[PDB]
């Protein structure tokens, strides 16, 4: 259960196409009330996730 | 000027308010100094006393009179001693109202002025006034002690004797506090000064050229000491007047003091192996003189109307451009404009006519020269419009380590002994004349040693400094002076260290050329031969010159500078001296050496290996052009690491076990419009030319050898073919073909692919361009820049070796490594351009350690010293970095960012690097710099920072190749032909790096791995040991729901959730390296 | 060049004629002339700005720039005698003895007494 | 770890013990299988295989199916195995671009074979559930110096010659057919001709390829007067 930006980045480095990790980061950012940052991180997840994971996309 | 002016000015005010002082401490010390005045007026006086009288006085007293050396004697003290109420004054940055909040702690001087009726016209001779001052201050200190024992502040006050900026001729009083007048927290101190009134002795009788110690040579330091003590206050008044006349005086003053502090300079006497003499006081004096005038036309170059930044500009440029020592000097009046004269008195000469004083007698010529070099450096970095240099100027302290400030260090132990022991110990003599020219033997030896080293090297260095390890300036009250006994001496040091800013182009020269020859032996040749003694010889050269000169022997382990300084000191200074630098010795030892003839004598700047390589390539190159083909050969461009002076171990014939053995060359044909338009068909056409070329070469150049290696290093191109050619010079190249259709086809694939596929294809095109297009520009600029920057090749070689030792090279790419290593050279600020292997490597490590790639990008100006990045280009690169980081605010997809005229994108060489790898690199740099800071630089520290950690490694696989590859690689602790079977060539080749490459391909989703790329240098004595270090990603180390593309080897903990399968993975690795696996170690 | 050698290059070409000409002359229009001049200028400048001076001579020896010029102008108008007529140095950088010695690809005496 | 015999999503765990290595003080390489459901003719009679061992090739598949048939007295003939890209080198086909990972597919000869081996692997999962020793040990075709110097093999000139010759021949055939096809006066079913400029080559290439006045009139000049006044 990542709670810091460092932990979120560690989870994403462990798995970059991790849709659960990206969704958790987006939920955390929305909870911290960062809509633009959440959108940018979603864009990063789109730019990083695998082309194989169509369901994740 | 406006943009930089505004930014620089806001930085000025920001820094000054950051470092601003404390008014509470101001008033604390103000009331304390008022109490001090009261104590002064309470102190009674002392009448006229003889040597015996004062001797009995201070013999029964605990306080001992700190007599200057030599001490006064009864046989010549026909005069006497007296003490009256002295005039009192305040001096310092506080007195000029420009104080700051020094973290170390400062002090403010207060001057006591001895009475004229106590004086006589016959007192400035032979230490008469000096002994007068000595007894005056001794009495003052005793009565201050008794009044302190009266007022009962002795519980937290600290009283010590000191020297005025380490001037033995001027002992002063030092006062500090410790934990209502407890000013300890103010971190201030007090300096009691004992001086003379204005026009007490004749200034033209006290000029430096004058002699005032009868026994005739001048007495310059004696003159300056006494006359400064005489006219201390007139400078203070003049400075105050100028400060009131102008507006930004305190601002310029604080800028100057901060800059000099960062450089490592002060008003401390520089004449005795110390770097200083120029500090805030004389800085203010200089600003006043320049606002008083300054030009040779005596014009007002400094107008009173500038701002602080403008004043700093004027002062620093005047220092950088105007000579004060050799061929010019400046002259002014404190009561009359400042005029510059083209006469240099062979010492820095700022001369006040109103008081007949040269202020700058605290200068060594070396100190003046090195300060002028800093002045020029700051001019160029302050005229630099593109990049901001405020941090590099003010927010960095270069004087933290000698090995970083300066290029070479040499430690010498000197067991001289005593005053009498010097005669049998020192080669030179120290008689009466030597005493009067250098009063203190430390000064004498410092000048002697600087002169001998300077004459012994000359062209071989740009700058020189000397430091006696063990110098002190403070001593207790109960002592006549400072007393030390260690180091085989009785003097204020332990040993010495010479330190050298070296010229790299001139460092390596084999022959120290001297003067010419005639039948009459002229003065210069005579002194040259007498100096060199046995080494001197007459020798002739091909142009037919007959010149006395000296030869040396080049070595792969130590510099010609080492040998020269060793001989020079052992002969012309002392026979008992001990000289070394094992640090640089061991550095050269660690830099790999090739199995070539006379490699031991080979210098480090020797590129003869590279040049033979280039020559054989040229032969083959002519052969290919004169070959005939269906298409003409447009051009052949080498892209080899060897071609750009960056291979770890220099290329050696037939040494095919080197990974860099096969240098690459792009082979670009002429533009035909009949290429295939499909990607793989095009690749096969390239193979078709290569096969045709191979056939023709095999037929008509039977001496060469050839085969075809199938490369697929570029993603999703299964058809790369490289023609490997072995040339009977024992070298090997690989050819590949380039085409504008390659470029266009890659772009078209980008366009056609789906958007979810786009980023991967972008990465593939990126790898393509990095290998094929930009690599050429990079290697061109790199070669050219290297020749301008000699030491770059050895430093980057050793850096790359270090990265292999730490097992990072399997991930960091050669181009990125070379970019980082070239950073310090192309961006020398604030240091110099590195001039030794040690200095360069440590500068690289310091940079990489202090680099914050999360915020700081990297833009490199690959240019020769004085096609530079214009302002628009710089802005664009900064914009690229900002957009990239905005998209990736954590650096997950990209850590480093390095840009150049060659690479406006700042991506080519930095993509695809795991964040664990990047942060580990930063951590290793940090630990190395901290280790150097703590343990002190020594060969043990060198071994520690070169040995791997083998820590934070989830698993470690120790393997060993069946054959020793060190000899075949060609590094000394040798093959001479090619195997008849290229298959046997492959057999001899090393597999482990490609093993780890394939394995990383397999498990990059889950595991990160590292190996040793270069066995023959890090494979132990036999050059056969390798290690694979492996880390597991966090959540795969954890657990996940088992879905269809699990992309791991796992063990299910539930019927829907799984956990990863550590031991099965280890078994897979072991079977993969079955023949080579020897040991396994888990977490 | 990349070596900081300001340089000036003059090229020439002559409008040859096709293999089935019957017209006595082979004159090009001012439009074709201007197009060919533009192409030659951009080819020369691209080549000698990507190059270095040693690399420049290595290219200039075996007549390869003019092979490029032909192969590029082959669709506007068929040319002949395409040559790089002249090269002119104008400025030189700061000197470099190391660069010279490398480009050409240290010594003791004999003890006279 | 013993009771975990199959997956609720249908997958069945197939473990594999591994030899006691010198540097190691047995394993169970877990693997999963499910019948495939594809409309493709060549992808029918297929088993979808998950978490394969390294270099899981046809020989390994034959050995394993032989173990299963010999143990459970079943009959199951493997025909060929699909999607064996274990390193990630065939995900995108740049060729046809410019003209299912960590898992494989295994096609058999008939539904009889596929169900026989399906029951055999069900019994193997039961083996894992109850007696983990009656299982099978997985043997690698060992990656060692011989096969990796094979990986460093200098390529055979005869093979390269023949490959390039054939590939070019067929490529030129395809190219010329495209030329005639795109420049043979294409006419629509109704009267319409297609324009193709000279020197074009591919219909695919074509598909991919795919003044006023202010002061003239009454309203104009009268409005200019109105706004200026």
């Amino acid at each position: 259960a990542p709670e810091s930006v460092a932990d979120f980045e560690r989870l994403l480095i462990g798995n970059p196409n991790s849709s659960v990790v990206w969704m958790n980061y987006m939920a955390f950012q929305l909870q911290l009330s960062e809509i633009e940052k959440a959108r940018e991180l979603a864009e990063r997840a789109l730019k990083t996730i695998n082309f194989r994971e169509e369901a994740e996309k | 000027e406006l943009f930089k002016s505004n930014i620089f000015k806001l930085q000025i005010d920001e820094l000054l308010e950051q470092v601003k002082l404390k008014q509470k401490h101001v008033l604390k010390v103000e009331k304390f100094l008022h109490k001090l005045y009261d104590i002064l007026q309470e102190i009674p006086d002392w009448e006229e006393k003889s040597l015996a009288e004062v001797d009995s006085f201070f013999k029964n007293k605990i306080v001992s009179v700190p007599f200057v050396d030599p001490k006064p004697i009864p046989q010549n003290t026909n005069y006497k001693f007296n003490y009256k109420k002295p005039d009192i004054s305040l001096i310092g940055s506080f007195a000029l109202k420009a104080g700051i909040y020094q973290p170390n702690g400062s002090s403010i001087d207060t001057l006591l002025t001895m009475p004229k009726e106590l004086f006589e016209k016959k007192d400035f001779l032979n230490f008469r006034c000096l002994h007068k001052r000595s007894v005056y201050l001794a009495y003052l200190t005793h009565h201050l002690l008794i009044l302190l024992k009266k007022d009962k502040l002795d519980s937290f006050l600290q009283l010590e004797y000191s020297y005025f900026d380490n001037d033995p001729l001027l002992p002063i009083l030092r006062i500090s506090c410790s934990k209502d007048y407890n000013f300890y927290k103010t971190r201030f101190s007090i300096n009691l000064l004992i001086g003379f009134p204005y026009k007490v002795f004749e200034p033209k009788k006290l000029l430096p050229n004058r002699n005032c110690i009868r026994i005739l040579p001048a007495t310059p330091l004696y003159n300056f000491s006494v006359l400064s003590s005489s006219t201390h206050e007139n400078y203070l008044k003049y400075l105050y007047k100028t400060k009131k006349q102008t507006e930004s005086f305190v601002e310029a003053t604080v800028l100057g003091r901060l800059w000099l502090q960062q450089r490592g300079f002060s008003s401390n006497m520089s004449h005795s192996g110390s770097l200083g003499g120029f500090g805030t006081f004389e800085f203010t004096i200089l600003m006043a003189a320049l606002l008083n005038g300054g030009g040779i036309n005596s014009n007002k170059i400094l107008l009173h109307g500038f701002s602080s930044y403008q004043l700093f500009k004027g002062v620093i440029k005047y220092l950088a451009t105007m000579d004060l020592c050799h061929d010019g000097h400046l002259q002014f009046h404190s009561n009359p404009a400042s005029k510059y004269i083209d006469e240099g008195f062979q010492t820095p000469t700022l001369f006040d006519k109103s008081t007949k004083v040269n202020i700058l007698t605290k200068m060594t010529v070396s100190s003046y020269q090195i300060l002028k070099e800093y002045a020029g450096e700051t001019l160029r970095m302050l005229n630099n419009v593109v990049q901001d240099q405020f941090s590099n100027i003010f927010l960095t302290n270069i004087s933290r380590f000698d090995n970083l400030k300066y290029d070479l260090c040499y430690d010498v132990q000197l067991p001289l002994g005593k005053y009498n022991n010097l005669e049998t110990s020192l080669a030179a003599t120290f008689g009466s004349m030597e005493r009067v020219k250098f009063i203190t033997l430390e000064n004498f030896l410092a000048h002697k040693i600087t002169n001998v080293a300077r004459y012994a090297l000359g062209d071989r260095i740009k700058y020189i400094q000397i430091e006696m390890v063990g110098q002190k300036s403070d001593f207790p009250i109960t002592k006549r002076k400072v007393y030390s006994n260690t180091g085989g001496n009785h003097f204020n040091f332990d040993f010495v260290r010479v330190k050298l800013i070296v010229n790299p182009s001139e460092c390596d020269k084999l022959v120290t050329k001297g003067p010419a020859h005639s039948e009459t032996m002229s003065t210069e040749a005579a002194v040259f031969k007498n100096f060199w003694g046995i080494k001197s010889s007459l020798r002739r050269f091909k142009d037919g010159s007959i010149t006395h000169c000296c030869v040396w022997s080049t070595s792969s382990s130590e510099p010609i500078i080492s040998s020269i300084v060793n001989f020079a000191l052992q002969k012309h200074v002392s026979k008992k001296a001990q000289i070394s630098n094992e640090t640089i010795k061991k550095f050269h030892n660690f830099l790999p050496l090739p199995n070539l003839p006379s490699s031991a004598k080979t210098s480090v700047l020797n590129l003869s290996s590279f040049f033979n390589l280039k020559k054989s390539f040229d032969d083959l190159y002519k052969i290919i052009f004169q070959m005939k083909l269906p298409l003409s050969v447009k051009s052949i461009l080498p892209v080899g690491s060897a071609f750009r002076y960056t291979s770890l171990c220099q290329p050696v014939p037939f040494a095919y076990s080197d990974p860099d053995f096969f240098q690459d060359v792009i082979l670009e044909f002429e533009t035909s419009p009949k290429w295939p338009d499909e990607i793989t068909s095009l690749e096969k056409a390239k193979t078709a030319f290569l096969l045709k070329i191979q056939e023709e070469l095999s037929a008509n150049s039977s001496t060469y050898r050839s085969f075809f290696s199938r490369d697929e290093s570029i993603p999703y191109n299964l058809e790369i073919v490289t023609l490997n050619i072995l040339t009977p010079e024992g070298y090997g190249f690989k050819f590949r073909v380039l085409t504008e259709r390659d470029e266009i086809l890659y772009l078209r694939a980008i366009a056609n692919a789906r958007n979810e596929l786009k980023p991967e294809l972008e990465a593939t095109f990126l790898k393509f361009t990095a290998k094929y297009l930009a690599s050429v520009r990079h290697t061109r600029t790199l070669e050219n820049i290297s020749h301008s920057y000699q030491f770059y090749s050895p430093v980057v070689r050793l850096f790359k070796r270090w990265l292999d030792t730490h097992l990072l090279l399997g991930h960091i790419t050669d181009e990125l490594a070379e970019l980082i290593a070239i950073k310090p050279f192309v961006d020398p600020a604030p240091y110099f351009i590195p001039g030794s292997l040690e200095n360069g490597f440590l500068k690289v490590l310091k940079f990489i350690s202090q680099w914050n790639w999360k915020d700081d990008p990297l833009i490199l100006d690959l240019v020769k010293p004085e096609e530079r990045l214009t302002l628009a280009q710089y802005k664009g690169i900064q914009m690229n970095f900002t957009n990239l980081r905005n998209s990736d605010p954590n650096g997950t997809h990209l850590q480093f960012f390095v840009a150049s005229k060659n690479d406006p994108s700042g991506i080519l060489y930095s993509s695809g690097i795991p964040l664990p790898i990047a942060t580990r690199l930063t951590a290793l740099a940090k630990v190395a710099v901290n280790l150097l800071q703590t343990h002190g630089l020594n060969q043990q520290t060198i071994n520690l920072l070169f040995t791997p950690g083998l820590k934070d490694y989830d698993f470690v696989v120790d393997l060993r190749t069946p054959i020793g590859l060190k000899s075949s690689c060609g590094i000394l602790s040798a093959p001479s032909n090619f195997p008849e079977n290229l298959n046997d060539l492959s057999e001899k080749m090393d597999p482990t790096y490609q093993l780890v490459k394939y394995l990383n391909l397999k498990y990059k989703n889950s595991l990160i791995l590292s190996s040793r790329k270069y066995i023959g240098v890090n494979g132990g004595e036999k050059g056969d040991k390798n290690v694979i270090t492996g880390l597991i990603k966090p959540l795969f180390k954890g657990a996940h729901k088992f879905r269809v593309n699990l992309d791991c080897n796992v063990k299910p903990v539930d019927d829907e959730n799984v956990i990863l399968n550590k031991e099965a993975i280890f078994h897979e690795i072991a079977a993969f390296g079955n023949d080579m696996v020897i040991n396994f170690e888990t977490d | 060049t990349s070596d900081d050698y300001v340089l000036r290059i003059f090229a020439i070409a002559f409008t040859r004629k096709q293999a089935n000409q019957v017209k006595r002359h082979s004159y090009a229009q001012s439009s074709h002339i201007r197009a060919i001049r533009k192409v030659i200028s951009e080819i020369l400048t691209k080549e000698v700005q990507g190059s270095t001076l040693a690399q420049l001579t290595s290219k200039l020896i075996p007549e390869v720039i003019n092979k490029e010029i032909e192969n590029a102008t082959k669709d506007i108008f068929p040319l002949q005698n395409i040559h790089v007529r002249k090269v002119k140095l104008l400025k030189q950088p700061k000197f470099d003895v190391g660069a010279l010695m490398a480009l050409h690809g240290e010594e003791k005496g004999k003890k006279v007494t | 770890i013993e009771d975990i015999s199959a997956m609720k999503n249908g997958f069945i765990v197939v473990p594999f013990k591994l030899p006691d290595h010198k540097a190691l003080p047995a394993s169970l390489h877990f693997m999963f299988a499910k019948r495939h459901q594809s409309s493709n003719s060549n992808e029918s009679d297929c088993l979808f295989l998950v978490n394969l061992p390294l270099l899981s090739n046809i020989e390994h598949m034959k050995k394993f199916v032989g173990q299963l048939c010999g143990k459970y007295d079943t009959v199951s003939h493997v025909e060929e195995l699909l999607y064996n890209d274990e390193f990630g080198l065939h995900e995108v086909d740049l060729s046809a671009l410019t003209s299912p990972r960590n898992t494989a597919l295994l096609k058999f000869v008939d539904a009889a074979s596929i169900n026989n081996c399906w029951n055999a692997l069900k019994k193997y999962s039961n083996l894992h559930a109850k007696h983990p020793n009656e299982l099978f040990e997985w043997t690698y075709t060992t990656p060692s110096f011989t096969t990796f110097v094979n990986f460093y093999k200098p390529l055979d000139i005869d093979y390269l010659k023949e490959d390039i010759h054939t590939h070019m021949a067929i490529f030129e055939q395809r190219e010329a057919q495209a030329q005639e096809d795109v420049q043979s006066s294409i006419v629509d079913e109704d009267g319409f001709t297609l324009v193709v400029g000279k020197n074009t080559k591919s219909l695919n290439s074509i598909r991919k390829k795919i003044k006023a006045k202010k002061d003239f009139y009454r309203f104009q000049v009268r409005e200019r007067k109105k706004q200026e006044i």
